[PDB]
This record gives structure tokens, sequence and C-alpha cells, in this order.
RNA sequence: AACGCCUCUAAGGUCGUAUCCGUGCUGGACUGCAAUGAUAAAUAAGGGGCAAUUUGCAUUGUAUGGCUUCUAAACCAUUUAAAGUUUAUAAUUUACUUUAUAAACGACAAUGGAUGUGAUGCCAAUGUAAUUUGUAACAUAGUAAAUUGGGAGGAUCUUCGAUCACCUGAUGCCGCGCUAGUUACAUAUAAAAGCAUUAUUUAAUACAAUGACAAAGCCUAGAAUCAAUUGUAAACGACUUUU
RNA sequence: AUGUCGGCUCUUCCUAUCAUUGUGAAGCAAAAUUCACCAAGCGUUGGAUUGUUCACCCAUGCAAGGGAACGUGAGCUGGGU
RNA sequence: UGUUACGUGCCCAAAUUAACAACUCAUGCAGAUACCAUGAAAGGCGUUGGUUGCUUAAAACAGCAGGACGGUGAUCAUGGAAGUCGAAAUCCGCUAAGGAGUGUGUAACAACUCACCUGCCGAAGCAACUAGCCCUUAAAAUGGAUGGCGCUUAAGUUGUAU
RNA sequence: AGCUGGUUCCUUCCGAAGUUUCCCUCAGGAUAGCUGGUGCAUUUUAAUAAAUAAUCUUAUCUGGUAAAGCGAA
RNA sequence: UUUAUCAUAAAAUAUAACUUAUAGUUUAUGCAUUUUAACACAGAAUAAAUGUUAUUAAUUUGAUAAAGUGCUGAUAGAUUUAUAUGAUUACAGUGCGUUAAUUUUUCGGAAUUAUAUAAUGGCAUAAUUAUCAUUGAUUUUUGUGUUUAUUAUAUGCACUUGUAUGAUUAACAAUGCGAAAGAUUCAGGAUACCUUCGGGACCCGUCUUGAAACACGGACCAAGGAG
């Protein structure tokens, strides 16, 4: 569930008589180098036949988030499978990570729709520049002059005393 | 940051006293330039020193396999796996009350109305600083929520 | 959605001072003294040192958001109750057999006799500081009046609920004391 | 009193959730911490007044038909409702569990010597901390009176009487506490046996 | 709004969870509800985003240019003399005290307790005539009133 | 309010069943518990009782190497998640209650053990101990030992409700203790053989309870049940009556 | 070798509520009944015939709802089988 | 003696996790691990996230105010219908806009309604779909069963980390 | 008596089948299969492979199910 | 990505003349002051605020792989009949008698450098052979030259409580005690059985697919009693 992004390429077997089968690639969200290949064939199958082990892997390579301190809005376009009911989504996530966005995605999808990690298909990734954010929740973050109340707290339990005689003390002023 | 951890980790060993290396600060705090390298923990409860106030409140069990040859011992001051790891090695004693004597001269002469069962502490049971203990006898389990007693002999430096 | 800020403003008149310790707001006007507890919701009162007080919501979904406007309107009802007063009016519809409403000062209960010539006397508990006045030049109108809006119209509702017309057509036996008007006692002009 | 640590922990049942408190207490009894729980009418259980009322009414439906006096004791009191919650969490069918129940004392409306005693908070049990905002909750003493607890009226008078003795002791305690701090502060600087130990401690007391 | 604590730009936060732990930090930018971009260059924590569940927010609010990279944060922090206010901060001195409540190699512990009994005598020994209660007394004397004037003045006396 | 609005509903709030649950009615926790009475045995005897006692001595727990403990004063009164703990000035109160101004621990890190919060301990002990320290000075802060009478108050399963306080007045005089600081003088324990000292792992002592041999120091002199008997009672015990 | 059916006797519950309580519907005007709800707390019977549950009739009462433990033969009866 | 499958509030060995993000608040089997000890068809402006199409700054969307007629009872069904039990049908005119008419219904006329365009509202909102949990549906019989206590920012449900 | 009931010490090691066929057979046998025991002959599958047995793969055959078809019989 | 720095867009976050309001207060329904998560990218300007191109920093940051590089704690085990009829052998330390030089301690000593032989890597050169494509690399094999490092051989004999010798537990030490018969003291034990604690244990025989069964025999015990 560990969200690492991987470039996988796969040609379809190698004959000397028979030249240079075409080279397809994908970006794959996987914790796993193996899951990177696993999803890669399944999505490759959807356009272009190519069953592993009439299938040639090629190279498995992990790709490098360009800006993990970078403060960006991503739109992901998503397909999920419901019980009687496969449908399409666009949702927008504000994350450090394209990796972090997807990880927050599988959790969010899982929750609301009952969203199966196996029942979810990714679709597409783009970084949203600039007011193309339909995103009512998202566009709240873009707002000049972003000060926001800290609402509530979170009470470590109890203490370094199991026995807290100094009463928490919901106050905080 | 793997390098930075390595540099940061030289510093507490330096302070200990010695082998004489690295300084690369660490706080013990005024410090001229450090709130840097962190406020303890902590995770407590007490005794400590003849005897950690200790509880025999269990045996090491399977769901319904009693397996008493090792016991679970909760050391009061040990919340954490780190703290209970201090106690890994220590000798334990359970001193308890008898109506009837038994034992005459070899060392002292105990009027054996006071009986002692002697044990050692072993490895760290708990996510929450309970520890395993082996005893030479083994503790009868009539000792449950009875206070058992852990002397800080054997302490390594 | 968990919208982080939604604010409402309640405009306070010059004659009235409203002093909030906690969520209990004690308002002192010209007609007197209204205390109501907003203590169940947990909402915020800010005086932007005006007479106007702003009541706000932070980090509360949709249900919480909707309840901020109940209080703004509720405090507006206290402000309107201490200058203007609240007044509710009730008709007493009988096709022949007169709904006879007796009592008053105030210390009323509300004794309903000869509805629908049923010997049964129903007596409907008078709620505290609501007063009832029988209306002059308006034939059998009972007016239920009090500073606190909830108490008054709830007192007016209880006398509606019993006369309930049992076992016989409510559409043809129009028979009942039904609330006709939701109104204010005093203000504006004249 | 004499314990592994304190043989009497007087616990304030105020703003504790009933099962959260019961479970942590059950552990403490097994550990040998011998606890007394006071103000179980001030004990809260989550889920609306009404929702709790119907849950609790479901057990009295349970009744041993042949001789119902063999049959389930539907314990009215909030102290006894707390007691049932703890007892179920303990293996009370064993003789070990009998010892553990004897370690436990449960009182509604804090009497005898427990009132000049400090009611300790268990912070896991705390309703205000654990329970989410805007969630309606029931108070156990309200629930108790519905299922037939006679003594709701009785305890409320006994609690008021207790609070009044507890008010006068507080008032004198606060007065005394002023006069103790001045009597340290005024002798402190005036030689050095208070300057030596306080400022060599220098922590933050 | 009385003012509860704002997740604001520059409201500061002393982040408990981290390799940062106990370092004082300032909120650069408000990310998402869960996170804030935080930079504390004078406490020497490098720039990172971190979760608002890892950090709990301070009283201290300094007019901050919100969106500042490390250099301008470091320039704005020593202009605020923020570190110096944070040493005055008596609850941070109390936070530096638990780094000292640690050990105080047991030698120093019985300093306290030997000498606490110096003060513990002197309390009971200062005690017992205001107004409040009553308060009193006209003894029964020659030692007892000369023990009360043995606070006060302290000549001639007993007995 | 959502849905500028509007609406029994989302939040909050009112009435409302032959229901339900109490009141009530019925068994009465076999011994779950309270209150109160007499508290024996009679003298050639002694017996019990206050025994919480007090002594030789014994038993047992505590602390177990003084003590390497411990604590029935004690962080409110709450709606409660902007909910909130307080101080002070100006008012206000029976109520950390109520009002305005200024701040403040702005559910941070803090805090949660101890402020041991009537500032405990493990102190007293100026050699702190399986001995106790004893004895001299200086100056500062400054300590107190005893008895009796009277007037009012308190008690929710609680270790003595024919008990324990508080206050006020009176009596005198054992001067019994003195402590902390600094400083003088002297010494037993301590040298526990052991170089591997933990191993069979203590007890002088301290505190709390219990004991009782012969003896000692105070107080007081029941009834139950069976027989016989009633009928209000009943198969028999038992119930209710009796001399 | 797990004592058929009914009827006599006796039990407790369940509703999918006919009556009664409190209620919402009605092409309910009144009267009356029908529908639906919370509800089994409380009723739901006396006979002719049948061995009969079932059935079919008669009479009253506002109303003569329906089911579960093939209930119930060291309880009966032994009538049908 | 060491480590796993299945689990981890406690019962009952074990993190009320020194992690985390949602969803759900359940009055009569809220829910609680494959087999499995049941739950649907069909509904829901409860709540939650999606999809698509709208009105519109020449002021919109809710909500009031205000017109809702005339060529012409145009007309056929006449049992009665001027707009309206029903229908062949159905276009002009006046126009800012008003259907030979969406209904309320007098048996008719008529009086009400909505479209259409306006005064205010001058910036939000409205419709049709998808599917999670919850709720409705979903009622049965000795008292009773996620195995129990109990659990509501879960100890549930989905996903994720030690 | 093909039926029912019972059958008398222990340990060690290996360890089934309810199927085939025929039978007035079908509550049972025989028979084959599964089971053990007894061993025997040789170990390049044996005592100080260029000989296989049987499972993948490969190479070389077969098939009318799933799917598809009905503008194919 | 980020630090440090340059140019451009550009200041869309903040700072910044100034414009406005509520309001405590002040002045006299309105003003002036100031405070206000109440105003306006509001002017020039500033921090390049963000984006883009360039340069970087002990080059970051993430991941993964690798070195007995160095090292600590704890846990359980430790057959040892090693001549019943089978091994005790191997290595290492230390001393012995080749020298020198430099350095450290500065005493005793210790290290490194100065040889021949063999192997190996690294440089250059050449041939083959396979390969990615030929700019250039990689592979297997072989030879040659140069220099350097590393490693092994040329290091025997004596002694040794040195390391292992393939289940290598003992140095070292304390304590009980075998104290004649007599008999103390220590350790150890689900004998019978009692106690105290946890956990587990349903009735055997049998037919049967399955038996604790609301299946059948068996009250209990002795002795006869069946491949």
């Amino acid at each position: 569930g560990l969200l690492k992004e991987y470039e996988v390429v796969g040609r379809k077997l190698p004959s000397e008589k028979e030249p240079q089968t075409p080279l397809y690639k994908m970006r794959i969200f996987a914790p796993d180098n193996i899951v990177a290949k696993s999803r890669f064939w399944y999505f490759l199958r959807q356009l272009k036949k190519f069953k592993k082990t009439t299938g040639e892997i090629v190279s498995i390579k992990q790709v490098y988030e360009t800006s993990p301190v970078k403060i960006k809005n991503f739109g992901i376009w998503l397909r999920y499978d419901s019980r009687s009911g496969t449908h399409n989504m666009y949702r927008e996530y504000r994350d450090l990570t394209v990796g972090g966005a997807v990880t927050q995605c599988y959790r969010d999808m899982g929750a609301r729709h009952r969203a199966r990690a196996h029942s979810i298909q990714i679709i597409k990734v783009d970084s949203i520049p600039a007011a193309k954010t339909r995103r009512v929740h998202v566009k709240q973050f873009h707002d000049s002059k972003i000060k926001f109340p800290l609402v509530q707290r979170v009470h470590h339990k109890g203490n370094r005393k199991l026995f807290s005689f100094r009463k928490p003390r919901t106050y905080f002023q | 940051m793997a390098d930075t951890q390595a540099k940061s980790t030289t510093a507490p060993k330096a302070a200990k006293a010695q082998k004489a290396p690295k300084a690369v600060k660490a706080p013990k705090a005024e410090k001229p330039a450090a709130s840097e390298a962190k406020v303890s923990a902590k995770k407590y409860k007490r005794h400590g020193r003849l005897f950690a106030k200790a509880v025999f409140t269990g045996y090491k069990r399977g769901l319904r396999n009693q397996h008493e040859n090792q016991a679970i011992l909760k050391i009061e001051g040990a919340r954490r796996k780190e703290h209970g790891s201090f106690y890994v090695g220590k000798r334990c004693v359970y001193v308890y009350k008898a109506e009837t004597k038994k034992c005459v001269p070899q060392h002292p002469e105990r009027k054996t109305r006071v009986r002692a069962v002697w044990g050692k502490v072993t490895r760290i049971h708990g996510n929450t600083g309970a520890v395993r203990a082996r005893f030479n006898r083994n503790l009868p389990g009539h000792a449950m929520g009875h206070r058992i007693r852990i002397m800080l002999y054997p302490s390594r430096i | 959605m968990r919208t982080i800020n939604s604010n409402q403003c309640v405009k306070i008149p010059k004659d009235i001072k409203a002093s909030v310790k906690a969520r209990v707001v004690t308002i002192t006007g010209t007609r007197g003294t209204l205390k109501r507890s907003f203590k169940h919701l947990a909402l915020d009162m800010y005086m932007p040192d005006k007479r106007t007080l702003k009541v706000e919501k932070w980090f509360g979904t949709k249900k919480e958001l909707a309840a901020v406007r109940t209080v703004c309107s509720h405090i507006e009802n206290m402000i309107k109750g201490v200058t203007f007063g609240f007044q509710y009016k009730m008709r007493a519809v009988y096709a022949h057999f007169p709904i006879n409403c007796v009592t008053s000062e105030n210390n009323t209960v509300i004794e309903i006799r000869n509805f629908l010539g049923e010997k049964y006397i129903r007596r409907v508990e008078m709620a505290p500081g609501v007063t009832v006045v029988n209306s002059t030049a308006q034939k059998d109108e009972l007016i239920v009046e009090g500073n606190d809006i909830e108490s008054v119209s709830g007192s007016a509702a209880l006398i509606q609920q019993s006369t309930t017309v049992k076992n016989k057509d409510i559409r043809k036996f129009l028979d009942g004391l039904y609330v006709s008007e939701k109104t204010t006692v005093v203000k504006l002009e004249s | 009193m004499t314990g592994l640590t304190n043989r009497t922990v007087v616990i304030d049942g105020r703003g504790h959730l009933l099962g959260r408190l019961a479970s942590v207490v059950a552990k403490y009894l097994l550990q040998g911490g011998k606890v007394a729980v006071v103000r179980c009418e001030e004990l809260n259980l989550s889920g609306h007044f009404y929702r709790n009322k119907i849950k609790f009414l479901a057990y009295l439906r349970k009744r041993c038909n042949v001789n119902p006096a063999r049959g389930p004791f539907h314990f009215r009191a909030p102290s006894r409702i707390f007691y049932k919650a703890v007892r179920g969490m303990i293996p009370h069918k064993t003789k070990r569990g009998q010892a553990a129940l004897a370690r436990l004392r449960v009182f509604d409306g804090i009497p005898s010597p427990y009132d000049k005693r400090r009611r300790v908070v268990v912070p896991i049990a705390m309703r205000v901390l654990t329970l989410r905002s805007d969630r309606k909750y029931c108070q156990v003493g309200r629930l108790s009176h519905e299922v037939g607890w006679h003594y709701q009226d009785v305890i409320k008078s006994l609690e008021r009487k207790r609070k009044a003795k507890l008010r006068v002791t507080l008032k004198h305690n606060r007065e005394l506490k002023k006069l103790t701090v001045k009597a340290r502060e005024n002798i402190a600087k005036a030689a050095e046996p208070f300057n030596k130990i306080i400022k060599s401690y220098g922590y933050e007391v | 709004m009385p003012f509860e604590r704002f997740v604001q730009t520059g409201r500061i936060a002393k982040a408990s969870a981290g390799p940062l732990k106990g370092r004082l930090v300032a909120i650069v930018d408000v990310i998402d509800q869960n996170r804030v971009l935080v930079d504390g260059p004078l406490t020497g924590v490098p720039r990172q985003e971190y979760r608002l569940n890892n950090l709990h927010l301070t009283k201290y609010r300094i007019k901050f240019p919100y969106t500042a990279p490390t250099r301008i944060v470091r320039k704005a922090w020593t202009e605020s003399d923020l570190k110096a206010q944070w040493k005055v901060s008596p609850w941070s001195v109390k936070a530096q005290n638990i780094c000292k409540r640690s050990s105080l190699n047991d030698f120093d512990r019985f300093k306290l307790r030997y000498a606490k009994r110096q003060r513990n005598k002197l309390l009971t020994i200062a005690f017992n005539t205001l107004k409040k209660r009553t308060k009193a007394d006209g003894t029964p004397r020659v030692l007892k009133k000369d023990r009360r004037e043995r606070l006060r003045a302290e000549k001639a006396k007993g007995g």
C-alpha cells in the first residue's frame, strides 16, 4: 500500500527472423517492484494483447518524484468497480507526493465507495497549475490570506503517568 | 539524512564519558546553541532499587496453554521496550510469608517463616514494557497481583 | 466538506446590552431580561467590540454549520423579544357549539369548556412567563404572549393539540383552537 | 493504602465512559491495585438517553421462567451497573476472579472517608477526550432511575450534603495554602537554607 | 473568537513526534488540513512538511511572510529575536527541566530531601495566629506567648 | 438551518400509550446489612467484659539491612469541543457566582507524579544506623511539654455514633524536647575474612494486629433450646401463646 | 420402544392487533365500520352435532383475532384411528 | 529455548498502536472475519463522495410582489367546457411576455394555479444518474446471544503502517 | 445363523478400504485394486552411465467441451 | 525537490505611502487616535513570493546493495566413560640463534621499509574468441613489457594452564559436608494423599459416516470366561 511509482517497459518476445516488437511503458503505483510488473501487464493487456510469458519484461525502474517539498495540487482521474457498477471519477488531492496522493486516494476510495484496492484502476496523473481546480475543498487551500483555526487537540494517553493526577484538562486556555 | 543520523549518533557516545570523539552538539540544556537532539522520552512508574516494584500478574501463556516455565513480569517503571531492556539480566526474588519454618544453618540461618524464590529477568515481553522472567523455582501463581521484587544486580555499566 | 470558517452577524440595537459569559447570553433591554443557554451546541461569541456580536463556526462539516444560523436567529429573537415582544394569536372555530375559554391572570392554565359540548373540561398547563389575554373587539381570539419565542408558541400548541376531535371528521368538524398568526407585540413605529 | 502502589485509588466516575473505565479498572484489580470508584451516578455511557434506556430495558426481558429468582439480577443502581460491567470483564466464575471483585468497591455519590480523598482521573476513561464532538451521550444515573433505581432522589440529597462539607474544607484549605507559601517565601531569602536547595534544584518544581 | 490556537502563518509549533522532537518551529505554508510546511532554521530543524498531528501549536504568533524559503525565514526569525522570547517562555524552561529531571545522578536527589527537612521544620514553626478561624489566645503563659514573640522581636523572654 | 427563503429535525426543545419502570402489591438477600437490650453461670467460685489494653513470653504481617517507606489533606461546580483553568483592579455574591476593563496555563512542548501541594518522605540522626551517636561554642531564623471545666458541631457498606473534634476560659510548673546553619571535642558499630560478598540470603530495631501459660493492674452479674403448655398453628419439625 | 388424535385439565410466550388504551388514513357528516401504528398489559366465551382439531349451526357480549413448545396417556378418557 | 498461521480493549496469550485517512450514530438480531448460521426486490432533499446537463451578470437560482389576455364561448366531444371530464389539435395579434393552455374545479360560467416576462433578490442554485454506511423494506413464537462484557474521533466498517 | 452382542497383556514399526466384476447377488462372499509380511536378483538405481523408474520441459499425435456460429449443414 | 548564486516573467505570500469602516476611547449624528483572523497586488519599491531557463552546496534527498570495519547486552543448551575394543593430531604464541635503518613508548618491546619464488589486481602493448555496436566498451583464453600494492611459499626446533580436535564448560573461588556406629546440614521430587494457583480433562465398550449424546449393554466387586 506503500505507494512507490515505477516505470515498467515490456516488448513481447524476441525473434531474429522477426524484428523489434514495439516497446510500451507505464507509470504504475506499487509498493513492490513485482506489483509494478503485475499491474503493468494487466493494463498493457487492455490495449495491446501481450500476455506474460509470451511477454518480455524489459526493465523495471522506479521513478523519482520531482518535487516532494513542492506544494502541488494533483487531479487524478480514476476508474473503480462497484458490485453491479463500474464508473469513472475525477477527484483532486493536495499532496507533497504523487505517491502520497495515490496513497491518500486508495484510502479515500476504500472508505466512501467501499473501493477495493483490486477494484481500482488508475487512469491518469497531472499536476494542476492554477484555477483549473474544480475542487471546492482544494480551492480553500489556494486562498490568500491562509490563516485557519486549529480546532481541537489530541491528548497523548495519558501522559508518562498512566496515573495522571494533573487532570487533562480539555481547557488549553 | 542517513549520514546525518550517523553524525548525530556519534555525539551521545562522546558525552558518555568518552572514548573521546565527535562532539557535534546534543542539548543537556542551556545549551549555547542547542534545543537540538531532543527532550528525552519518557515512559515511567517507579521503585526502583532494591527491587523494581514488579508484578507477577501472569504466566507466559498460549490462549489456553498455561506454559509457566517463563513468567510475565511487569516492571513498574518500564513503559517501553527500551526501559524494560535495562532490566534484561537482573536477578529477581519473591519474598513471601509462611506459618512454618523448614530451613536451618547454611547461609544465614533463616527462621524460614519468610521464604524467598530466586529468579533472573530475561527478554522483553511487552510492546508496553512487561518483561519475561525465569525463576529457579517458578512462582506458584498464588502470587498474582502479588508484589514481586527485582534487585538491580546484574547491572552492566 | 468540513468548511473551516462560516460566520454570521447579529445586529444589536442601542437600547440593549448583551453580555456573554460562556454560551449563556444575558440581554438587558427596555422590556427586561432574557437569559437563554446556547450551551448544548458549543458555538463561539466574538464581540468585534460593537453592539453587533458575531457567532461563528470553525471546522464543523454541514450539520454543525446549519446550527450556527439557529443561534444567530435565536439571539436575534432575544433582541427582538426585549424590545418588540412576541405575540401569537389563536381562533377558536366552532360551527355551532361555542368553545368557551375562561381564566387568565396569569396563573391561567387554560380552561376549555363546551368543546363540542362535551362535558369534559380540558386544562392545558400554562408555561412560565407566557401570559394570555382575551382579545377585545375580536370574538373568541386567545392571544398567547411572552418574551421567549419557544415557550409562547409551544403553550399555544398545547391548547391546539387537545382539542384533538376524536372519532369524527377533522375536515368537516373544523372544531379546534388553531394558531392563526405569528406576530410581534409592539414595534415598529406608531 | 499499603500497595504495589496505592492499595486504595479513589477514582472519579465523573465524565468517564462506563466500559472504558470498567476495562482499565479490571486490569488494575488483576494487577492488585484494589480500586474504589465513587460517583457512579456522574458516570456517562455513550449513545443518547433514549438509546441507552431501550438497551437496558432489553435486559429485564431476560427472565428465568421456571424460578426467576435463579434468573438474571437486573441491577438498578449505577454503582451496581458499573459493578456488572467490571464483573463481566473479569472471569468471575474462577476463585481468582472472586479475589479481584473483593479488591473492588463501588459507591454512588462519594461517601465515607472518601471525600477528603482525591478522586483520581483515569484519562483513557475520559469521555470528553475519547468521545467525538457533537455526539449525544447518556448519564448512567438517568438510565438507572428509568429501570427502577429508587435512590436517585436519595443520593442527590446525600451528595449535596457532602458537597457542602467539601466546600467549607476547600475554603479553609485555600486560605491555609496562601499562608504556607508566604511562610516559606519570607524565611527563604533571609539566610540561605532555602536558596541552597531550591536554586540547586532549579528545575521548574 | 476569543482566540483558540490557529494553524497560522507564523504561528509556531513545537513538534513532538520527530527527529525534530522538542525543537521550536514556524509554519511557513498551510498545506492541507492534515499538514503544514514548517521551517525552524534557528533551532536547526531543516525544511520539511509535517503533519499537524505530529506537531502541536504554540501561543507564539509573529507576523511572518508566509511563503518564505529558508533564507528569508532565517532572516525573519532573528529579526523577531524569536529564540530569545522562547527562552523567556517559562513553559519551555519547564520543557528544558524534564531534560534535567532526567537522572540528576542520585547524589543530587538526596540534596533535595536532606535539606527539604530544613524547610519542613520551619513551616510548622511559623504557624498559627492570623484572624482567620480564631485566633486567640491569652495563654496560660510563660513559655507560650514568649514562643509567639519568639517569631516577632525576639527580646527578652522565656520564662 | 440544510435549500438567503421555507419547513416537526439536521442541532437544541414540548406534550404524549391498557406500554415500560417505580409507587403499590407479594417472597424476603437463609448468615446481605442496621438498630437496640440483657449480656451469664453466682461465690466454697470465679466467669466474662474494656482488652483498643499493660508485663515475662509467644504468634503473625510491615519494613526486610534504620527506612533500600508512605499518604482515609488533596487541583472546582458544570453545560462542554471555540467547549475552557485563573488573577488582579471596578462593581457583585451564599456560590472560583455575576458584570465591565487589562492580562494569563492560548486541549503546544508544557504538563501528570508530587507543588508530597496542612510543601511527606529516607527525617530526628552535627558519623544517616541488622549500634545508637554522645558531649562544646557562635550568631541568625526560631521551636514549646502537661492538666481540667464550659459552650456549640459532626456520622451515606463503616476498622469502637453511652465515640472523635473545634473554640473559649481557668490551673499551675516538669523546663521534658530543642531543630536547621557554621564550628570544636570524643568514640563503640563499621575492619560481616572477603578478595568470589549475595545465595540456603538474615534481622537489633521500627509500626500494626493477634495471643495467652502461672501472675499482675479495671467492670458486671444473660438466656436460648428441649420437657410440660396455647390454637390464633401444624403431616412431622416449625409458627404463635405459657408457667 | 422418544407413549397416535381429539376432548377434558393446566402452562407460558408470540404477533402478522379482532376487541380494550393512546394514535395516524378514510370517497368517516352523525352513527357505524374499514385501514394502518405503538402495543400480547387485558379479553377472545356458553351450547346442538361430530371422536373430530377443522367444520356447521344457535345464543349473548362493543368484540366471540391468529399462531408456537405433532404440549400435555407413572394426568384422565380410550371415543376415532 | 527461539520464531510463525489466526489474532491483538478486557474476557483470553496479545499495541485501548509510542501509526493513519476516511465512512457510519442505528426505538426492539446498528455492526462486528472466508465456509457461517440468513437478507432482497424496491425506496430515501439522512449522510457521504462521484458523473452529466442547466440558469447567468444584458442582476440570475430559491422566495415574496406583479401580469397570466385578446383575434374568440376560435373550436369537436353537448351530458356539460370560453384554457382546463377528454380530443383532431394549435396559428396570429398585442406584444415585455401569456399554452386555442400544467393543474384547483362550479355540472357550466367564473375565481385560483403554472409556463412566459418582469420589481426585489445583483451570485448562487436546480434536475437526472452512480453507490457506500445508515434508515425504510426487514414481522413469530421458553429469556439470549459479534461467544461475552462492552464498544459510537470504535473495541464497527473500508483501506493503510509497524 | 451371511445376524447382534462380546472376545482376555504390552510396546515398537509400517499401515487400509467402502471401489471393480460375478453371484436369488443388494446386511454376504469370491475376484481384482488398495495393505502388510516374507524375501530374491542387481545396484555406476552397492557396499571400502553410454542401465532406469517417473514428473516438468521439449518435440510429435489425438479430442468436439468451454467459447463461438445460424446472412455454415 | 533544497542550500548558495544569476537573468527573465514577476512581485499572484508577505512587507509598503495612502485610502476607508465598526469600536474602546476621544473630539463635537458625524470626526480624530489606536486596535480589529473588518478594509482595497493600493502607488512607486522591496524580500525572485511562485514559475522558467543557467550554475552549485561537506552536492542533496530518497531507495537499494555491500565490508568480521569495529562492538555490546540477554536467552536456552554445553553427551564430554577422549582407549568398553581405540586416537588426541593440527595451527598459534613465546623463547632460541641473521643484520640494518626510521619511528612510537621512550623501560621492556613493538611496527614499517631493504630478497628470491609463485599467484592476483590495477597501467601500457599485442594476438585470439564470444558479445553490446564500433565513437567506445565488455567477455573467455594466451603472451609480453613497466611499475606499484596485496597475499601465499622459502618461517626449523624447544617449551607452552595458548586455539581448534568436528556434542571443547571450565580456569579461578566460595559454601554445605562425607563429621566411626551415631548422624547434622544442603539440593531435589504431582509417590499415596493433603493444600494453594492456572490451564486442560464430557462415558467406556460397540455397531456406525460420525458417539459426550435425549443411541444400545454396563449399580458395584471378585473369580470362571471366548481365534
